[PDB]
DNA sequence: CGAGCAGCTACTTGTGAGCGGATA
DNA sequence: TATCCGCTCACAATGCCACACGCGCTGCTCGGCC
RNA sequence: UUAAACCGGCGUGUGGC
């Protein structure tokens, strides 16, 4: 079951970092394992008015929680491409993922 | 007694237990131990004995 | 004999390759992802860094 | 729109105490 | 199940004075209550 | 309300005792 483990990464970049973490589950064909990347930052603000247009598309914490039945080369895998700061979840380094109903809630979120 | 002394016997939890002791956890398997410790030693851009 | 002396150009080539490293891994992330006939070698790299 | 975050080491040595631990 | 043996970390390292220098660039994302 | 009066933080390097 492809579940969504959360990640935290190198900050900043972050949706270059999804994009790297992309490229790297096309390089080896890693989309059996994986899923995407679900980066909700959507807090869709376009108040394009007078005086001031240039309004905060992006409003999410860091984190690009990605769907993937987990296996320790899949672990490895996420490690491997840079900026992966953190893997974080209750464990040494192998943990459990968010459940569903924060599924449901980032698909709210998402939708807003 | 310094082979004794090693909980391990085959290559494969001798990596484990070298990898534990060079990243703290990060479980793998067979997968990033024996590569961690390839690329440790015996990589020419991560040693660089001029 | 045991004591070996740098002068300016070995430390100026050690910071070097460092910097060289850090534009090596730049021109890494940006040709993973760059198509053919698009530009010229040249906004791959970049001079601040180094 | 402004501000904050962030991405582009290996020889110190001693002294000491607290925490496994191992060994009957 | 008690008693040394060893692992691991904190804490410390004369005092003053004088001089000088350098403490970054740009892109993204988040904060919104004059 | 009016007048007069007054209003070195940090690191680094070097050197000396
Ligand atoms: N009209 C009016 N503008 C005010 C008042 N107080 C502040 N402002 C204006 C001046 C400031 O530049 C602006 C807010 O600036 P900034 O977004 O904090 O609000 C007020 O009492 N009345």
């Amino acid at each position: 079951k492809k579940r969504w483990y959360v990640v935290q990464a190198f900050s900043g970049f972050e949706g270059r970092v999804a994009t790297s973490l992309r490229e790297h589950i096309k390089l080896h064909n890693m989309e059996d394992l994986f899923g995407e990347v679900m980066v909700p930052t959507e807090e869709v603000v376009e108040i394009r008015g007078g005086q001031r247009r240039k309004s905060e598309r992006k409003f999410f914490p860091g984190y690009v929680l990605v769907q993937m039945v987990m296996n320790d080369a899949s672990w490895h895998l996420v490690r491997s491409v840079p900026r992966v700061m953190g893997f974080i979840g209750g464990t040494s380094d192998r943990p459990a993922p968010i459940s569903d109903k924060e599924v449901d809630a980032i698909m709210n979120r998402l939708q807003q | 007694e310094t082979l004794r002394v090693d909980p391990t016997n085959d290559r494969l939890s001798a990596l484990v237990e070298i990898y534990r002791m060079m990243r703290p956890g990060e479980p793998p398997t067979r997968e990033a131990a024996e590569s961690l410790f390839e690329n440790l030693f015996f990589s020419e851009d991560r040693y660089d004995l001029s | 004999g045991n004591r070996r002396i740098r002068s300016v150009g070995e430390m100026a080539e050690n910071q070097f390759r460092v910097g060289l490293v850090r534009v090596e891994r730049a021109v890494k992330e940006r040709l993973s992802l760059g198509d053919l006939d698009t530009l010229m070698p040249q906004d791959m790299i970049n001079a601040k860094p180094i």
